[PDB]
RNA sequence: GAAUGUUACCGCAAUAGUAAUUGAACUUAGUACGAGAGGAACAGUUCAUUCGGAUAAUUGGUUUUUGCGGCUGUCUGAUCAGGCAUUGCCGCGAAGCUACCAUCCGCUGGAUUAUGGCUGAACGCCUCUAAGUCAGAAUCCAUGCUAGAACGCGGUGAUUUC
RNA sequence: UGUACAACGGGGUAUUGUAAGCAGUAGAGUAGCCUUGUUGUUACGAUCUGCUGAGAUUAAGCCUUUGUUGUCUGAUUUGU
RNA sequence: GAAACUGCGAAUGGCUCAUUAAAUCAGUUAUCGUUUAUUUGAUAGUUCCUUUACUACAUGGUAUAACUGUGGUAAUUCUAGA
RNA sequence: AUUCAUAAUAACUUUUCGAAUCGCAUGGCCUUGUGCUGGCGAUGGUUCAUUCAAAUUUCUGCCCUAUCAACUUUCGAUGGUA
C-alpha cells in the first residue's frame, strides 16, 4: 500500500509507496491511535515508531 | 538515521499569532510590553516596492 | 513442541487433551498424513512410498501447517490445552 | 486463523468447529456446539442459564479485570518557525523582554505627536 | 448454472430436490417459487435432481402476479436453509430458502434484492452481486 | 475343517476377478475461417457429474450411558431418597454406529482395430501390401488392486526320556 | 514372581447445569401478640440469594497411575 | 477585495386540484385557552458567591475554517492524515 | 366577569439575563497623565406592549343516494376525577 508518514515536529510530511506484504503485515489488526514501531516495517525506519492516525481503504 | 523528507527539511508555520495576549504568550513579554511592536511582519514584493503587512491585533 | 507450528508457537504435544480415544498417548515420532486411511485405531498400519512419479500441481505442493488441534475427542472439546481452560475457567472448587 | 466468541455462551471457537447462523435480518450467530445452537433455537435467555459468560458476568462470579487505562502526560514543547519570523529572531525577541525602556521612549515621542497634532488641527481651523 | 456462469463452484450439499418450495427475495412480483429442474444436474435412477446455493434452477410462480404464473423460467437460488462446509471450514446456514428470477444468461428480472445472499451465489453470478444488499 | 513327521514365523504366485466415468468454466480467442453475420480446436488451469473403496478430526442423525437436569399421576406418614406408569414424558447428552447430510483416495506401460503412412514389386509406370515396415481407439494384455490352489511351492525357528 | 496382570482407589478428559444442608434485613402477601415498631416479633409462604461452574456420572470398546488389596504349574494331545 | 467562518434568508413566491361531504370553506364569534423571529415604543446602578485575593476590567480562555502541504477513489457539491 | 394587572413573604434552579462588540467624529477640563470627561450612530439583550402572524374555537349554512335504519362503545365511543 501506501504510507501517508507526517513528522509534525518539522511540520513535513511524505508518502512512500510500500511493498512486500510481510513488512505491512505488522500494521494489521492495529487500530488508529496504537503506535507500532518501524523497524518492523522497514530497517529504513529503524528505530522509529509510528502512530497510526487514519487512512482510506480501496475506492 | 534521517529521513530525506521528513527529517531533514522543515516548513514554517503560516501565520503567527493575532491575538494580544497571543503574541503576549508566545514570546513571553510582559503585562505592559506594548505587544504592537512584537508583531510578526512578513515582507512581501509586489514589484520593486516591497511591504510588512503585519497583521492586525485583537482584542 | 510436536503439535506446534511456526504460528502458533504454543508448546503442546501432538496428543489432544486426555489422550487419543481408545489408544493413549504419542511418545514416540508419528507421520501425520493428510485424511483418512483404512484401518481403525491400534491397527497395525504399512506405510509404502509411491509406486511411481507423480506431479499434478498437487503432489508437489509444498505443505507449512498454521495450527494443529488438540482439544479433546471424548467430547465437544473446547480448550487446547490445560493452561488455556485455566485461563479461561478460573479457579475452581479442586483449586487451592 | 482466527478464533472466534459463541453468540450464546461466550466459548471460544476455534476453526471448523461448530456452527453459524444467519438470520433473516442478516445478522449472524456462532454456536461452539449444538447444544448452545438448540439453547438459542429454543429461545432461552443466555442471561438466566447458568454455566455462560453472559450469566456470570451479569451475576459477577469469578470476576476478574482487565481494567487498562493508559493517559499521556504529554506536553509537546517543541518550537518552531513562522514564516515572518525565523527562528534566531523569536529568541532574540524573547530574550530582550525584561526590563524594556523602549515602551517608555515611545509613549514619550507619542504623546508629543498628539499634543503637536492637537495644535495643529487648532491652526487649521483658525 | 450452465451458459452465464462467471467461474466454477465448489460442491455445496445440495438441499432444494425437486417440488421445493423457496421464497422469492426480489421484487419481481412473484411470492415463491416452485422447483422443478436444476441446471447441470446429473442422471441416476430414482434420484431426485436437487440444488444448492448458487444453482439455477427452472421454476414456476405458484404465488404472485398473473403475467407471472402458469409459465416456466429460469431462476437462481440465493438461500439455502440447509446447512453446508465451506473449505474455510464452517458449516452454515440461513433461516429460509429463497431464489430471485433471471433468464438464461442470468441477469436478474427484477432490481432488488431483501435480505442476505450467499458468497458463493455472489461470486457466480454478477447481476446477483450488483443487486443483492449484503453478502455472506 | 481331517489328512501331507509335529509346531511356529516369514514368503512366492498358478488360476480367477478387476474400474473408473462424463461435463462445465477460465485461457487459447472474439483468434483461425469468413464479404459479413457469425465463430472453433490442441496444449494449460480450476472445478463439477455418475460410479467405487475406505474413514469418523469436524458437522448432522441416532440414545437403555436410562449420564445429568426438568415435569405429571400415584405409592413409600413428612423431609431426604426412591418404586410403578410394558424405555412415563421433555431438554441436553459422551461413546459407538453412521450420511454426497460428512471427509479423504481412485496408477502408467506395451500390443493392436479402424484409419492414415514408408519402402516396394506384381504390372519397366503406379501403388499402405504381396515380402518387409511406421504411427495409431474409451479396445486387448500387462503394471497396479482383491483372493490365494483348503491334494501348488519356497525360506527359516524350535523340536519332548523317567 | 514382573517397565506382569487384575479389582478398587486417585488424577486427567468428557456430560449435565449449580447437589443435600445451613443461613438471609430477599420474597406477592395474609393472620396473632404486645413493651403498637420506625429490621417489632411470631407463624405460613411458590420462589430468590450465598456457600456452589457446585453435586452427580465418567468405560462398560476413554487416557493415566511410585497408592491399597490380591493372582500366577489345571486338563488333553502331538515324533521324521 | 476572492475564499472561508459568522449572521440572516432559503417556511415567501410559483405550481396543481389528487385527497377531502360538518371535513374544507363562507359570513359571524372566542382566547378570562396559548406560541410569536422581525418592526415599533418602553424597560435590568443590586453579578467580585465563605461574595478580604477567588478575581485582569486601560479588557481573561480554547479551538477551528479559509490557507500551506501530503493523499485516496472510475465516479458525487466525497473527503482523510499533518 | 377572574385565583386579573401588580405587589409582598419563605425558599427553590441542575441557574437565565443584566454589552469583554463595531464605524465615524474627535471636542472640552486641568493636579500635562496617553489623566478625567465627552457626541452621532451600528449590532446585541431581559421583560411588557405593539405589529406581522399562528394555533385552537362559537353559531348557521353543502350535491346525489333507504336496491344504506340503526350507528358508536373489545382496541375511546359519551361523561367524571387525577
Ligand atoms: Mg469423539
Ligand atoms: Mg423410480
Ligand atoms: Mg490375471
Ligand atoms: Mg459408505
Ligand atoms: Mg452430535
Ligand atoms: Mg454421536
Ligand atoms: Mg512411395
Ligand atoms: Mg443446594
Ligand atoms: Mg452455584
Ligand atoms: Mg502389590
Ligand atoms: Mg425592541
Amino acid at each position: 500500500m501506501k504510507l501517508n508518514i507526517s513528522y509534525p515536529v518539522n511540520g513535513s510530511q511524505k508518502t512512500f509507496e510500500i511493498d512486500d506484504e510481510h513488512r505491512i503485515r505488522v500494521f494489521f489488526d492495529k487500530r488508529i491511535g496504537q503506535e507500532v514501531d518501524g523497524e518492523a516495517v522497514g530497517d529504513e525506519f529503524k528505530g522509529y515508531v509510528f502512530k497510526i492516525s487514519g487512512g482510506n481503504d480501496k475506492q | 538515521q534521517e529521513l530525506e523528507g521528513l527529517t531533514d527539511t522543515t516548513v514554517p508555520k503560516r501565520l503567527g499569532p493575532k491575538r494580544a495576549n497571543n503574541i503576549r504568550k508566545f514570546f513571553g513579554l510582559s503585562k505592559e510590553d506594548d505587544v504592537r511592536d512584537f508583531v510578526i511582519r512578513r515582507e512581501v514584493t509586489k514589484g520593486e516596492k516591497t511591504y510588512t503587512k503585519a497583521p492586525k491585533i485583537q482584542r | 513442541a510436536n503439535g506446534a507450528t511456526s504460528f502458533d508457537r504454543t508448546k503442546k504435544t501432538i496428543t489432544p487433551m486426555g489422550g487419543f480415544v481408545h489408544y493413549g498417548e504419542i511418545k514416540n515420532d508419528f507421520i501425520m498424513v493428510k485424511g483418512c486411511i483404512p484401518g481403525n485405531r491400534k491397527r497395525i498400519v504399512t506405510l509404502r512410498k509411491s509406486l511411481y512419479t507423480n506431479t499434478s500441481r498437487k503432489a508437489l505442493e509444498e505443505v507449512s501447517l498454521k495450527w494443529i488441534d488438540t482439544a479433546s475427542k471424548f467430547g465437544k472439546g473446547r480448550f487446547q490445552t490445560p493452561a488455556e481452560k485455566h485461563a479461561f475457567m478460573g479457579t475452581l472448587k479442586k483449586d487451592l | 486463523m482466527k478464533v472466534e466468541i459463541d453468540s450464546f455462551s461466550g466459548a471460544k471457537i476455534y476453526p471448523g468447529r461448530g456452527t453459524l447462523f444467519v438470520r433473516g435480518d442478516s445478522k449472524i450467530f456462532r454456536f461452539q456446539n449444538s447444544k448452545s445452537a438448540s439453547l438459542f433455537k429454543q429461545r432461552k435467555n443466555p442471561r438466566r442459564i447458568a454455566w455462560t459468560v453472559l450469566f456470570r458476568k451479569h451475576h459477577k462470579k469469578g470476576i476478574t479485570e482487565e481494567v487498562a487505562k493508559k493517559r499521556s502526560r504529554k506536553t509537546v514543547k517543541a518550537q518552531r518557525p513562522i514564516t515572518g519570523a525565523s527562528l534566531d529572531l523569536i529568541k532574540e525577541r524573547r530574550s530582550l523582554k525584561p526590563e524594556v525602556r523602549k515602551a517608555n521612549r515611545e509613549e514619550k515621542l507619542k504623546a508629543n505627536k498628539e499634543k503637536k497634532k492637537a495644535e495643529k488641527a487648532a491652526r487649521k481651523a483658525e | 448454472s450452465g451458459n452465464g456462469a462467471q467461474g466454477t463452484k465448489f460442491r455445496i450439499s445440495l438441499g432444494l430436490p425437486v417440488g421445493a418450495i423457496m421464497n422469492c427475495a426480489d421484487n419481481s412480483g412473484a411470492r415463491n417459487l416452485y422447483i422443478i429442474a436444476v441446471k447441470g444436474s446429473g442422471s441416476r435412477l430414482n434420484r431426485l435432481p436437487a440444488a444448492s446455493l448458487g444453482d439455477m434452477v427452472m421454476a414456476t410462480v405458484k404465488k404472485g402476479k398473473p403475467e407471472l404464473r402458469k409459465k416456466v423460467m429460469p431462476a437462481i437460488v440465493v438461500r439455502q436453509a440447509k446447512s453446508w462446509r465451506r473449505r474455510d471450514g464452517v458449516f452454515l446456514y440461513f433461516e429460509d430458502n429463497a431464489g430471485v428470477i433471471a433468464n438464461p444468461k442470468g441477469e436478474m428480472k427484477g432490481s432488488a434484492i431483501t435480505g442476505p445472499v450467499g458468497k458463493e451465489c455472489a461470486d457466480l453470478w454478477p447481476r446477483v452481486a450488483s443487486n443483492s444488499g449484503v453478502v455472506v
